[PDB]
RNA sequence: GCGAUAACGAACGAGACCUUAACCUACUAAAUAGUGCUGCUAGCAUUUGCUGGUAUAGUCACUUCUUAGAGGGACUAUCGAUUUCAAGUCGAUGGAAGUUUGAGGCAAUAACAGGUCUGUGAUGCCCUUAGACGUUCUGGGCCGCACGCGCGCUACACUGACGGAGCCAGCGAGUAUAAGCCUUGGCCGAGAGGUCUGGGAAAUCUUGUGAAACUCCGUCGUGCUGGGGAUAGAGCAUUGUAAUUGUUGCUCUUCAACGAGGAAUUCCUAGUAAGCGCAAGUCAUCAGCUUGCGUUGAUUACGUCCCUGCCCUUUGUACACACCG
């Protein structure tokens, strides 16, 4: 009972994400999870997006895996 | 007739029966092409036999092979024989036995189980246990 | 209460205030006959 | 400073329940100084295993 | 001529085997056309009972078999000529059904 | 094991 | 292991014993040549029987066998 | 070089293995080389396989477990737990994916790091023991290169399994973070701090 | 794509006179309702014309009032009788789907109404051991 | 070069024939989709109810493609599942079979599938008119 | 049907006809002794490669004993024990 | 087995032997197996190509793969070592197979107060034998629950749950005037289940038993959560004369402990362990159980007498009903 992530997404970690993501080594749902304490559900919703802005570049491609790197 | 030969190549259960005949480098799985024979992880094994030596042995031939029995990575090991015992029996009947046994050379040096089939099989389980070699637990 | 259900529909259970007994066991010369009746040395050799 | 050590001889199983195996070693480099010593792992002729002290022999385990 | 079907099963292969060839060699002298014998994939009879009559000591099994061979040959001749073959190589241990 | 005894 | 029994060991060497000069140091001829000597009831047994008595003639060549 | 034409056409990435025989056509072994010279006997990176599944037989003669890739050798310490046994083609997605993740941090070959762990977490001195019949009682024996590179993989993956228990970080990640950091000799990593508590009891028992 | 919003939440939930988090999904959310669980309220969802994407919280409250009308009314709304809690009733004999408060006392009705009739089945519930025939004789140990 | 649909990756074919045969409209779809479940050993509805009958109508389609006149029967058995039997081992358990009833009957008045003899259900004339027609709008992207 | 009789060619190489010719002399009251070995020279004189007999049970005593019998050479255990 | 030898040569057991697994493009044939051709036909590109169906008269060929019958094939084969240079063993080469080639069946001399008169029209003795302890039929029981223990199954989550999509095994079973088998294919039912036909007395049909793990794609996001399905209610069917003490299933609902198990202790060395399913059995209904089969498939030894057990020798004996002396 120590988790809490939120799954809702406010405008303060709406700015967060976008600015922190693109300052980040290797990002994965669970990494999301660990420094941005968002939620696994909430992490896919926010990858899968960034992907599309040009944020971020996929190296790998699977249902139980997301490995993701920086476009830049 | 062509230049065709029939074989076969075996795993745990799997049988293939391969066709080679003389044609375009047609390389078919029940009818399938090779490029999404699953799994997706094993898709190389079957990759082996042609990059080996490379795909250029394979555009004076034509292979359909016929896979049952036996499971999904059985069916993928059978099939991968069949390529390799196919186009080595190929190479023997219609060409002449220095690439026949050059081929023989790759394949073996690379995978045992290329051109040999494996003997083993599932051992009968034996009473007192539900395995071959383990046994019910027993309490004193 | 004549009929069997009566009581069994106003009786209290009370099985898990009385503590069970601690210990439970209970279910030696086999060698030794109990017959009371010997072979005789003529019986075993009359017999074989 | 680990030394290493490659196997020319083995000698037999010792320990109690005799799954450590005495063998004879040589130094790769200064090859002098046999030295007896004592290996878990199963073991052939010339393994190249190194050693973290060399300033001890090796007997019988009891 | 006639399509005729004969079946030969039997628990013994010796008794078996002979019973077929002979009747091919009846098939080979006399130009009659044949097909088989077509030896059927062999079916195992198995029960797994228990070796102790009571309920005591070690789980220990007794597996019996039987092995039940089939042999269907294929005739193109008439009803009388195909019935003589079977009088001539009777022997116990096969039995001999004819089917056209 | 039980001797059989009778109401009726 | 692989070790052989008397009734295979005892055997073979009566076949030296007695049929010495038409033996070979080849298996598949002694193989072939023990199947014609003696009546042996399983073709197991015979290639048991045939492999000492090849080896013994390895045995011979190289030097004084004893007991033959 | 040149593009090859089938009636059953071959896409472009396969064909790049004609020239080199690569690990899921991603890695290349040719540019990883072990630093330790005992484990060079026993730890097999000369023959190039595409995936680490080879389903042959290493447990029929002795020392023929030496002679099996290390990448199938990695893998096969994987599946267990009873859960996991005989689930290989699932242990190579997390491996095979695992590598990916290895790659992108530090930029360095995969396998290469996976020598690296392994050289590192391979416990080089154990102390058995020589207790009289229920006694306790420890004296210190050297290690062979064989039980050197097994034991490395053996407690490699645990460290990972670890990691990965009620832990919303996946396997594939825990095991790719766990054979990086092993590789550099972090203390914070697992199977590091083991070995060197296995080596230090061993000081105290010679 | 993610979005972005504020006082728009609702942490908690008052639904049957009983509480619902914010936090959970919508559709695994109702099942925190007595008598309602994950298979009935999937039903409800799509019947309430509620995407099953959205938190608790996400909901307007008119969605909340769509929400418990086919909940208090299932047959009403193209739900299966078979789909309900208590169909064929023991005194009027109609279908009926219980919720939170009112299950557990149409099940004393049914406790009580087979207490009355001293059948064995009410019976086993005064005692409080298993009735559906399980063996009690080394199980029987909570 | 001719296309169909042995030469076309199985997975993502369904996922390009599944969107045309919904948008195609023609099929006729039970009203009980939203309500029932897929498989008796199955505990929870298709998690996407707005597309699982199209979804599932064009995997049985090409199924009914690749093999000859296959019944309804043996296409439960194919769909069904391992039980999520409590305490007892899982064993397998087939479908329902009005919706693959109502699945074949979907597709058969649509011209794609028909009654065969011996058993079974042949895929028609224009059955495998379109099949291999989606095959060739599925692998040119 | 059709039955018909027929002398079987050795009495004592037949370990079945042996068996209740041993039942006829053993409920005549003989000494086991006596009747024991009176058909296992039989079976010799038949020319049987070997031949041992088994009797267990009660004999003027409580205590139940076995006695065997055994002559000439005995094969015991494999596939020949069902042929010979 | 070699070797040593007051012993020499033998017999039983072991091993040999039989059944099964692996090899056979080398024979023998197979419309109840398959293939390739050839017709007849259908789709897509139009290259003559690629994928199906059909042909118990296309009055085609073949047995590679499927089946079984006659055989061959391995005998530690060749070579390095080690050893008494002997029996053997260890590393390589070839080979289908070089661990007793793999697994089992059989399995010695006497014996045990081991277990069964609860399998026999197998029995000796004691009891009963007509108000029968025989038999039959009715209603109940072996399930009954303060408790200790054992063989196991679910699980304790993310290598995971579901929801879609891929879609591959092998051992086996089956009826007629019955008293009902496997039951397809179609038609209804959310399901379970219901109806109408047919085939199969059997490599034909049930059945390719299109099994699950597994593969891919999304939802869940560490929460006793959607991991788990105990306790409990309602309704819907089947089985059987008869289901109440719920036979069994299904639908809804009810959302229990369990967050990896103390002291101890069990099984196991290669397709093995461990997961994953299916069949036959007891069966009118019921399988968390056995007996078999198949899918995926390892870690580490290939050593020792440290624990335990047994065997052998020496030793001691006042034991021989043999230390339960």
């Amino acid at each position: 009972d120590k988790a809490q992530h939120i799954v809702i997404l406010d405008q303060e970690k709406y700015d967060r994400i976008l600015k922190d993501v693109p300052t980040y080594k290797y990002v994965s749902v669970s990494v999301l999870v660990d420094r941005l304490k968002i939620g696994g559900s909430l992490a896919r919703v926010a990858l899968r997006q960034l992907e599309e802005d040009g944020i971020i570049t996929p190296v790998l491609k699977h249902s139980k895996q997301a490995i993701y790197t920086r476009a830049q | 007739s062509t230049q065709s030969v029939q074989t076969f190549g075996k795993k745990k259960t799997a049988t293939a029966v391969a066709h080679v005949k003389a044609g375009k480098g047609l390389i078919k799985i029940n009818g399938s092409p090779i490029t999404l024979v699953q799994p997706e992880i094993l898709r190389f094994k079957v990759y082996e036999p042609l990059t080996l030596v490379g795909l250029d042995k394979f555009q004076g031939i034509d292979i359909r092979v016929k896979v049952t029995g036996g499971g999904h990575v059985s069916q993928v090991y059978a099939i991968r024989q069949a390529i390799a015992k196919g186009l080595v029996a190929y190479h023997q009947k219609y060409v002449d036995e220095a690439s026949k046994n050059e081929l023989k050379k790759i394949f073996a040096s690379y995978d045992k189980t290329l051109l040999v089939a494996d003997s083993r099989r599932m051992e009968p389980k034996k009473f007192g246990g539900r395995g071959a070699r383990a046994r019910f637990q027993k309490s004193y | 209460k004549s009929p069997t259900g009566n009581e069994a529909a106003l009786k209290n259970k009370n099985f898990n205030k009385d503590v069970a007994p601690p210990q439970s066991t209970a279910t030696p010369f086999d060698r030794h006959s109990r017959t009371g009746k010997t072979d005789s040395k003529k019986k075993l050799q009359q017999g074989w | 400073p680990v030394t290493l050590a490659k196997v020319i001889k083995v000698l037999g199983r010792t320990g109690s329940r005799g799954g450590v195996t005495q063998v004879r070693v040589e130094f790769l480099e200064d090859a002098s100084r046999t030295i007896v010593r004592n290996v878990k792992g199963p073991v052939r002729e010339n393994d190249i295993l190194c050693l973290m002290e060399s300033e001890r022999e090796a007997r019988r385990l009891r | 001529i006639h399509k005729i079907r004969i079946t030969l099963t039997s628990t013994k292969v010796k008794q078996l085997e002979n019973v077929s060839a002979n009747i091919i060699r009846n098939a080979a002298q006399y130009n009659i056309v044949k097909k088989g014998p077509v030896r059927m994939p062999t079916k195992v009879l198995k029960i797994t009972t228990r070796k102790t009559p009571n309920g005591e000591g070690s789980k220990t099994w007794d597996a019996y078999e039987m092995r039940i061979h089939k042999r269907v040959i294929d005739l193109q001749a008439p009803a009388s000529t195909v019935k003589r073959i079977t009088q001539i190589t009777i022997e116990p241990g096969v039995d001999v059904e004819v089917t056209i | 094991r039980k001797k059989k005894v009778y109401t009726t | 292991g692989r070790v052989r029994t008397k009734t295979v060991k005892r055997a073979s060497k009566v076949l030296i014993e007695r049929f010495y000069p038409k033996l070979t140091l080849d298996f598949e001829t002694n193989k072939r040549l023990t199947s014609e000597i003696a009546v042996i009831q399983s073709k197991r047994l015979r290639n048991k029987i045939a492999g000492y008595t090849t080896h013994l003639m390895k045995r011979i060549q190289k030097g004084p066998v004893r007991g033959i | 070089l040149q593009v090859v034409e089938l009636a059953t056409t071959i896409p472009l990435d396969v064909q790049e293995a004609q020239r080199e025989v690569k690990l899921f056509n991603k890695w290349s072994f040719e540019d990883v080389e072990v630093k330790d010279v005992s484990l060079v006997d026993y730890i097999q990176i000369r023959n190039p396989v595409f995936v680490s599944h080879t389903a042959g037989k290493y447990a029929s003669k002795r020392f023929r477990k030496a002679q099996c890739p290390i990448v199938e050798r990695l893998t096969n310490s994987l599946m267990m737990n009873g859960r996991n046994n005989g689930k290989k083609l699932k242990a190579v997605r997390i491996v095979k994916h695992a590598l990916e993740i290895i790659h992108v941090l530090t930029e360095q070959n995969p396998i290469q790091v996976v020598v690296d762990a392994i050289v590192n977490s391979g416990a080089r001195e154990d102390s058995t023991r020589i207790g009289s019949s229920g006694t306790v009682r420890r004296q210190a024996v050297d290690v062979s290169p064989l039980r050197r590179v097994n034991q490395a993989i053996a407690l490699l993956t645990i460290g990972a399994r670890e990691a990965s228990f009620r832990n919303i970080k996946t396997i594939a990640e825990c095991l790719a973070e766990e054979l990086i950091n092993a590789a550099k000799g972090s203390s914070t990593s697992y199977a590091i701090k083991k070995k060197d508590e296995l080596e230090r009891v061993a000081k105290s028992n010679r | 794509l993610v979005v972005q919003e504020q006082g728009s939440f609702q942490h908690i939930l008052r639904l049957l006179n009983t509480n619902i988090d914010g936090r959970i999904k919508i559709m695994y959310a109702l099942t925190k309702i007595r008598g309602v669980g994950r298979r009935y309220a999937n039903l409800v969802c799509k019947k309430a014309d509620v995407e099953l994407t959205k938190r608790a919280g996400e909901l307007t409250q008119e969605e909340l009032e769509r929400i418990v009308t086919i909940m208090q009314n299932p047959t009403n709304y193209k739900i299966p009788a078979w789909f309900l809690n208590r169909q064929k009733d023991q005194v009027d004999g109609k279908d009926y789907h219980v919720l939170a408060n009112n299950l557990e006392s149409k099940l004393r009705d049914d406790l009580e109404r087979l207490k009355k009739i001293r059948s064995h089945r009410g019976i086993r519930h005064f005692w409080g051991l298993k009735v559906r025939g399980q063996h009690t004789k080394t199980t029987s140990r909570g | 070069p001719g296309v169909s649909v042995r030469d076309v990756p199985a997975q993502d074919f369904i996922n390009a024939y599944a969107q045309f045969l919904q948008r195609q409209g023609k099929l006729e779809v039970p009203g009980y989709v939203d309500i029932v479940k897929t498989s008796a050993g199955n505990d929870l509805p298709p998690q996407e109810a707005e597309t699982w009958f199209y979804k599932r109508a064009a995997s049985i389609a090409r199924h009914i493609y690749l093999r000859k006149q296959v019944g309804v029967g043996a296409l439960n058995k194919l769909y069904g599942g391992a039980k999520n039997r409590g305490f007892r081992p899982h064993k397998h358990v087939d479908a329902s079979g009005s919706i693959n009833r109502k699945c074949v009957q979907a597709l058969q008045k649509i011209g794609v599938l028909e009654i065969s003899p011996k058993g079974g259900r042949r895929i028609s004339e224009n059955g495998q008119r379109d099949l291999d027609r989606i095959a060739a709008q599925t692998l040119e992207e | 049907i059709a039955i018909y009789a027929e002398r079987v060619e050795e009495r004592g190489l037949s370990a079945a006809v042996q068996a209740e010719a041993l039942k006829a002399k053993l409920l005549s009251g003989l000494p086991i002794r006596r009747a024991a070995y009176g058909v296992l020279r039989f079976a010799m004189g038949a020319g049987a490669k070997g031949v041992e007999v088994v009797i267990s049970g009660k004999l003027r005593a409580a205590r139940a004993k076995s006695q065997k019998y055994a002559d000439g050479f005995m094969i015991h255990s494999g596939q020949p024990t069902r042929d010979f």
